[PDB]
RNA sequence: GGUUGCGGCCAUAUCUACCAGAAAGCACCGUUUCCCGUCCGAUCAACUGUAGUUAAGCUGGUAAGAGCCUGACCGAGUAGUGUAGUGGGUGACCAUACGCGAAACUCAGGUGCUGCAAUCU
RNA sequence: GAGAACAGAAAUCUCCAGUAGAACAAAAGGGUAAAAGCCCCCUUGAUUUUGAUUUUCAGUGUGAAUACAAACCAUGAAAGU
RNA sequence: GCCCUGAAAAUGGAUGGCGCUCAAGCGUGUUACCUAUACUCUACCGUCAGGGUUGAUAUGAUGCCCUGACGAGUAGGCAGG
RNA sequence: AAAUAUGUAAGAAGUCCUUGUUACUUAAUUGAACGUGGACAUUUGAAUGAAGAGCUUUUAGUGGGCCAUUUUUGGUAAGCAGAACUGGCGAUGCGGGAUGAACCGAACGUAGAGUUAAGGUGCCGGAAUACACGCUCAUCAGACACCACAAAAGGUGUUAG
RNA sequence: GGAAUACUGCCAGCUGGGACUGAGGACUGCGACGUAAGUCAAGGAUGCUGGCAUAAUGGUUAUAUGCCGCCCGUCUUGAAA
RNA sequence: GAAAUUGUUGAAAGGGAAGGGCAUUUGAUCAGACA
C-alpha cells in the first residue's frame, strides 16, 4: 500500500551522463543495464 | 514515449444527458442532477440515469406488471416509480390502490389506477414527495421482449429465428432446417 | 577493463541439514568494481568445484591494498589466453610499482600484443620475482644493470598557441 | 497430399513406456469417480476405445458425467481469441485423479486447524503463504575452516 | 503466379487485441450431455424435495 | 516366523549355477464305475485320501554371478539451452554477461514390500 | 539346438530353449501372449429408435469416431462383452 | 599478432571527401566534450477523465470553477466545423 | 532425456456437522445427485498490476504482403523459393549508420530551459590535433556492426609466446 | 607504536558565478520567526531607475546568408524513379 | 471585363534550372499602442 501509493518516479537523464559508451550491455561488462547494487545510488541521484 | 496499456481518449461510453430533445425531460433531468449531487441518496442517482435511456431501453412498463409487484412481502404501500410510460392491461381483473410515478400514463392505464382510487404522480411531483425516494419501488419492463433480439445470434444450432419477410412454408423451411432435406441447422 | 583494485573474494557453497558449514574457497580477483569481482569469482568457481551462485553464498569481499606500494618490483605473471584458433598458456614478466599497475598493464600488452580482450584472458598467478638473476624475460633484465642512466633524446614540447614564433628545439 | 487423420503424428505419444506393456493393472478400475472429480488425461494407446484425441492429451478438466465404462470430462480448448468448451467421453483407462489440488486441500484442512488452534489460545494468526524471503544475516566461522585458495588453471590437452 | 501458402503471422497478436477471453464460469452448470436414466431420476427426487419445502411453510 | 486361498504395487519379485528346508499346507502321487475330453485318462473330467514321496514344484540361502532397483559436489556446473551486445572471426564458427541444466561414465548400497481370510511346533 | 526308415538344404514325428525376433486383408506407425495372434464351439449387435459428444470447424456441412438412453437379441457357468 | 606475397576487367573515382604514418591507422584503457520530434521542469492548445456549482436581485446550465493523465498514423469509422 | 514453450490448482460458487427427497442405485435409508437446519470472516488463505469490470448490436476497410535476429526445408547458390516464434517496414516522421523502406537510438500537439541515446569530437562539422600502454611502414597500407567480399598456401619483415 | 592522506559514502553545513521562466489575481491552506506587537523567502514577481513615444519595438514583404528541402497524383512488398 | 498569356514603366535577383522550410541582416511598407 505504502509503495503503489507513490506514482512512478519520473527521473531526468544522468547529469554526469551514464559512465560508459553503450548502455545495453550489463553494468558487469561495461554497460548499463543489471543489478548495479549499490552502485545505483550514484545514478538516480545524477538522475534526480 | 509511453507503452501504453489501454486505449487513449476514450470516451466513458454513457449517456449523459438524454439524447431526446424535449425541454420538459430536459427540466426533469435539472430536477435530478441537482437531487443526485446533492442527497447522497441512490435512488436519485438511478432515477437519473433512466431519463437519459433511450426508447428501447425504457420498455414500457404495464398496470399488471404494477399490480403484481405490489404482491411482494411488505411492499403494498409503496409508491412505484417508472421512468418510462405505463401501458393498459385489460387481463388483470382487480387493480390495487397506490401511487404510481411516471413520465407518460396511456390514457387507458391512467384510468385503471384512478379508477381504482390509486393516484398517477409526475416525477417532479414524486420528487417533493420524496426527495431521497423514501418509499419508493422502481419497476423497469421488458428490454429482450423487443422483436429485433429474436434474430440476435443467428447461427447453425442457436436457434433463433431468420430475418425473413414472407412466411408460411416454402419460406427457409427445406435443407438446413429437416434432417430429410440435406441436414439440420 | 579498468583501473583494476584486487580483492579477496571468499564464497561457499550455502549450507544444509546434512551438511552445515561447508568448505570455504578464496580468490584473489583483479577487478574495477566489487561487482565485477564478485562475478568474476562465481565464473572460475563454477569452472572448479560443482556451485554456482544460485545455491551458493559470498562470504566476504575486502580489497587487498598494495605492501609497498612505493617500492619497485619485478613481477613475472602467468597467463592463460584464447586466440582466434585455439587457447594457450603464457609468461610475462612486467616492472612496476604495484600487482593492480602491473595488471593494467598486463591486460593492455595481451591486448595489443595479441588482440586479446579481456574476456578471453586468465591470470594465473602474480608473483613478485624476489632475488634477481631469475628474472627470465630480456626487456626487464635490461633496467637491473648497475649505475643505469640513459637520454631522452628529440624532446617534443607540446604548443599552447596555435602559431609559434621559433621554430622548435628538440633539445634537452 | 498431407494427411491429417484422427491419430496422426502421436507416434510415441499414445506409446506405452519402456517394459511397461500389455495388461492395465487393476488399481485403475477400482479407483472411484464423482462428479466435480479434477482429472488428468492421458491416453492409454492399448486400450482404443473411449480414446481422447491427442489435443486433450496432458490436459486437466473436470468430470461432469458418470457412466458405465466412462466419464465426462470437460475441458476449456481455446480456438480463436477464445475458449469454448468441449466435453470428453472418456473410458477410465485415460484419466486420472488430478494431485493439482491435494496442496489446496492440505492446505486448507490444515489453516483450519491452526486457526482454532490460535483463536482459542489467543489470536495471532499468519496463515497466507510467502513467497521465498531473502536471507538473513549470519556468521560464518574459520574454525576447522580456514578459506582454501583457488585459481584458475592453466590450459592442457589429454586426448 | 505462385503467391504466399500460408503463415500464422501476427495472428496472436490480432488474437490479443480483444482477449483470450477467459472461460467464463457458472454456478449451476447445465446438465447437458448427462446419463438419461440419471436424470429422469434426479428430476422427481427434486420434485418430492421441493414438495416437502412447501410443506414446511403450510 | 511358515503355509494356503484371494490379492495390491508388478524384476530389490527376473535369469544362471549350487545347497538347505522342521511342522502343517501345498504338491507330486493311486484309480477309471459314474458326469466329462482326448490320436493318447499326458492335458482336461470324475473317484479314493486309501497305496507312495520331498525327487521335482514351492519356500529360503549362496555367488569379487548376469539383470534390475536406489544414491552420490563420480563424471559435470560438462553437453545442450532462454536471454544480452555496433562482442572476436574472411568464413566456419567461438568467447563473454544474467539464468536453466542433462545423458553416458565412475564409485557405493540393495535383491521383493505388503492387504484380507484360514491354518501350523 | 538335439533326436527318428526311405528322407536329401527343404516332407512328417519328438523334446529343449524362445519378450514376440511372428501373426493380426492392405501403407505405415501405434497396439496385443492363459491375447488382439492359432485351433475349435455357438452365432448375426454389420440389427431398431431418435438425441449428445470428439476430430477437421465457421466451432457449418460431410466422412469417420466416442460415451450413454429406449428396444430386441448373441454368446458365456458367469462377471460380462 | 600487425604487415607483405598469394590478389586479373572493362568512362575517371572514392575509409563520405580532404588528408593522416610515436596517426587522423590497429588492439585496449581513462576522462572530458558535441546533439534527437526521447527524458526532467514550465507555459499554451486540444482530447479523455474526476470533482464543485441553479440561491436570488444581469449577460452563455449544451454553461461556469477546480484537478489529473494523454496527443504518430495509410485503408477505414465517427465527430465538430 | 533437457532448456524454451504448455494443462490445472492457489477458497464465500469455500470447509466442517446434523439428517430430508427419488421412479436412479445398493444385500441394505446402502449410495448417487439436489437440498433444509447448524459452526468459522477478511493474513478469507501466494506475488505484481489494474485510468475499472462485464455484456449487446451493427457496420468499414482487408483478405498480392515484404523485412531483421533466432529455429528451419528445397537448392552449388541467389538481392532465390518455402515454414516457426517474436519484433519491424507496409501505415512513420525525428536523431545516427555520407547515401538507403526494414539496422542502431527513439516513436511526433505549439514552444522555453535543461539532460541524454545511438553515433561522434584534425578540417569539411557542433564537440580533446585529449590522456595512456603497446602494435603496424605496405614501389596498389589501414581505417568500425548490418555493409557493400576474399581463400588455401607461404615470408630469414617485425612482435610477443 | 601513533598519526596523516587517498578512495568511497553521508550532512534537514555554509557559500560564489551564469542561464531560462514569473502561470496565477481580494481574502481563505500548511507553516516559519519573534517574550510580544508584529514580521516572513510559507497555496506562482515585485521593488527602484532610466530611454523611446516612434517605424524605436513588432508585422508583412523582397533579397542576401547558415543549415536543410527530389514531382505530384497513382497502383505497388517497394517510386524521385 | 477574372485567368492563362502579352507590351510598357518601376523595383530587384541571377558563376550548369527555379521554386520551398527555420532564422536573422539590409531595403521597402504598415498596424496598434502612448498619452
Ligand atoms: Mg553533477
Ligand atoms: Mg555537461
Ligand atoms: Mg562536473
Ligand atoms: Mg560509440
Ligand atoms: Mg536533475
Ligand atoms: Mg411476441
Ligand atoms: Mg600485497
Ligand atoms: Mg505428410
Ligand atoms: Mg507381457
Ligand atoms: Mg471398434
Ligand atoms: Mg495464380
Ligand atoms: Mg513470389
Ligand atoms: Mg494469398
Ligand atoms: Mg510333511
Ligand atoms: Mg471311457
Ligand atoms: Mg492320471
Ligand atoms: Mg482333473
Ligand atoms: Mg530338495
Ligand atoms: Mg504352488
Ligand atoms: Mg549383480
Ligand atoms: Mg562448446
Ligand atoms: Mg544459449
Ligand atoms: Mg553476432
Ligand atoms: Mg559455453
Ligand atoms: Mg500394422
Ligand atoms: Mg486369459
Ligand atoms: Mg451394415
Ligand atoms: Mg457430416
Ligand atoms: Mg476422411
Ligand atoms: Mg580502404
Ligand atoms: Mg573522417
Ligand atoms: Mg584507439
Ligand atoms: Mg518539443
Ligand atoms: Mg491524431
Ligand atoms: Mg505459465
Ligand atoms: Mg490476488
Ligand atoms: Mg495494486
Ligand atoms: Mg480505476
Ligand atoms: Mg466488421
Ligand atoms: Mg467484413
Ligand atoms: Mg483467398
Ligand atoms: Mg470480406
Ligand atoms: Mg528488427
Ligand atoms: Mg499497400
Ligand atoms: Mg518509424
Ligand atoms: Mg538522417
Ligand atoms: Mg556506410
Ligand atoms: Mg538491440
Ligand atoms: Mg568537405
Ligand atoms: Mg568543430
Ligand atoms: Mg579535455
Ligand atoms: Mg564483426
Ligand atoms: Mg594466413
Ligand atoms: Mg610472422
Ligand atoms: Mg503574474
Ligand atoms: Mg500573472
Ligand atoms: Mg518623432
Ligand atoms: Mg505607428
Ligand atoms: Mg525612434
Ligand atoms: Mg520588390
Ligand atoms: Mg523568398
Ligand atoms: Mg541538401
Ligand atoms: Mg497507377
Ligand atoms: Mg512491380
Ligand atoms: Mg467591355
Ligand atoms: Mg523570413
Amino acid at each position: 500500500q505504502a509503495n503503489n501509493f507513490l506514482w512512478p518516479f519520473k527521473l531526468s537523464n544522468p547529469s554526469g551522463g551514464w559512465g560508459v559508451p553503450r548502455k545495453f550491455k550489463h553494468f558487469i561488462q561495461g554497460g548499463s543495464f543489471g543489478n548495479r547494487e549499490e552502485f545505483i545510488n550514484k545514478l538516480v541521484k545524477s538522475m534526480n | 514515449g509511453i507503452d501504453h496499456t489501454s486505449k487513449q481518449h476514450k470516451r466513458s461510453g454513457h449517456r449523459t444527458a438524454p439524447k431526446s430533445d424535449n425541454v420538459y425531460l430536459k427540466l426533469l433531468v435539472k430536477l435530478y442532477t441537482f437531487l443526485a449531487r446533492r442527497t447522497d441518496a441512490p435512488f436519485n442517482k438511478v432515477v437519473l440515469k433512466a431519463l437519459f435511456l433511450s426508447k428501447i431501453n425504457r420498455p414500457p412498463v404495464s398496470v399488471s406488471r404494477i399490480a403484481r409487484a405490489l404482491k411482494q412481502e411488505g411492499a403494498a404501500n409503496k409508491t412505484v416509480v417508472v421512468v418510462g410510460t405505463v401501458t393498459d392491461d385489460a387481463r388483470i381483473f382487480e387493480f390495487p390502490k397506490t401511487t404510481v410515478a411516471a413520465l407518460r400514463f396511456t390514457a387507458g392505464a391512467r384510468a385503471k389506477i384512478v379508477k381504482a382510487g390509486g393516484e398517477c404522480i409526475t416525477l417532479d411531483q414524486l420528487a417533493v414527495r420524496a426527495p431521497k425516494g423514501q418509499n419508493t419501488l422502481i419497476l423497469r419492463g421488458p428490454r429482450n421482449s423487443r422483436e429485433a433480439v429474436r434474430h440476435f445470434g443467428m447461427g447453425p444450432h442457436k436457434g433463433k429465428a431468420p430475418r425473413i419477410l414472407s412466411t408460411g412454408r416454402k419460406f427457409e423451411r427445406a435443407r438446413g432446417r429437416r434432417r430429410s432435406k440435406g441436414f439440420k441447422v | 577493463m579498468a583501473h583494476f583494485k584486487e580483492y579477496q573474494v571468499i564464497g561457499r557453497r550455502l549450507p544444509t541439514e546434512s551438511v552445515p558449514e561447508p568448505k570455504l574457497f578464496r580468490m584473489r580477483i583483479f577487478a574495477s568494481n566489487e561487482v565485477i569481482a564478485k562475478s568474476r569469482y562465481w565464473y572460475f568457481l563454477q569452472k572448479l568445484h560443482k556451485v554456482k551462485k544460485a545455491s551458493g553464498e559470498i562470504v566476504s569481499i575486502n580489497q587487498i591494498n598494495e605492501a609497498h606500494p612505493t617500492k619497485v618490483k619485478n613481477f613475472g605473471v602467468w597467463v592463460r589466453y584464447d586466440s582466434r584458433s585455439g587457447t594457450h598458456n603464457m609468461y610475462k614478466e612486467i616492472r612496476d610499482v604495484s600487482r593492480v599497475a602491473a595488471v593494467e598493464t598486463l591486460y593492455q600488452d595481451m591486448a595489443a600484443r595479441h588482440r586479446a580482450r579481456f574476456r578471453s584472458i586468465h591470470i594465473l598467478k602474480v608473483a613478485e620475482i624476489e632475488k634477481t638473476a631469475d628474472v627470465k624475460r630480456q626487456y626487464v633484465k635490461q633496467f637491473l644493470t648497475k649505475d643505469l642512466k640513459f637520454p631522452l633524446p628529440h624532446r617534443v614540447q607540446k604548443s599552447t598557441k596555435t602559431f609559434s614564433y621559433k621554430r622548435p628545439s628538440t633539445f634537452y | 497430399g498431407k494427411s491429417h487423420g484422427y491419430r496422426s503424428r502421436t507416434r510415441y505419444m499414445f506409446q506405452r513406456d519402456f517394459r511397461k506393456h500389455g495388461a492395465v493393472h487393476l488399481s485403475t478400475y477400482l479407483k472411484v469417480y464423482k462428479v466435480g472429480d479434477i482429472v488428468d488425461i492421458k491416453a492409454n494407446g492399448s486400450i482404443q476405445k473411449g480414446m481422447p484425441h491427442k489435443f486433450y492429451q496432458g490436459k486437466t478438466g473436470v468430470v461432469y458425467n458418470v457412466t458405465k465404462s466412462s466419464v465426462g470430462v470437460i475441458i476449456n480448448k481455446m480456438v480463436g481469441n477464445r475458449y469454448l468448451e468441449k466435453r470428453l467421453n472418456l473410458r477410465v483407462e485415460h484419466i486420472k485423479h488430478s494431485k493439482c489440488r491435494q496442496e489446496f486441500l492440505e492446505r486448507v484442512k490444515a489453516n483450519a486447524a491452526k486457526r482454532a488452534e490460535a483463536k482459542a489460545q489467543g489470536v495471532a494468526v499468519q496463515l497466507k503463504r510467502q513467497p521465498a524471503q531473502p536471507r538473513e544475516s549470519r556468521i560464518v566461522s574459520t574454525e576447522g575452516n580456514v578459506p582454501q585458495t583457488l585459481a584458475p588453471v592453466p590450459y592442457e590437452t589429454f586426448i | 503466379a505462385k503467391s504466399k501458402n500460408h503463415t500464422a503471422h501476427n495472428q496472436t497478436r490480432k488474437a490479443h487485441r480483444n482477449g483470450i477471453k477467459k472461460p467464463k464460469t457458472y454456478k449451476y452448470p447445465s446438465l447437458k450431455g448427462v446419463d438419461p436414466k440419471f436424470r429422469r431420476n434426479h428430476k422427481h427426487a427434486l420434485h418430492g424435495t421441493a414438495k416437502a419445502l412447501a410443506a414446511a411453510k403450510k
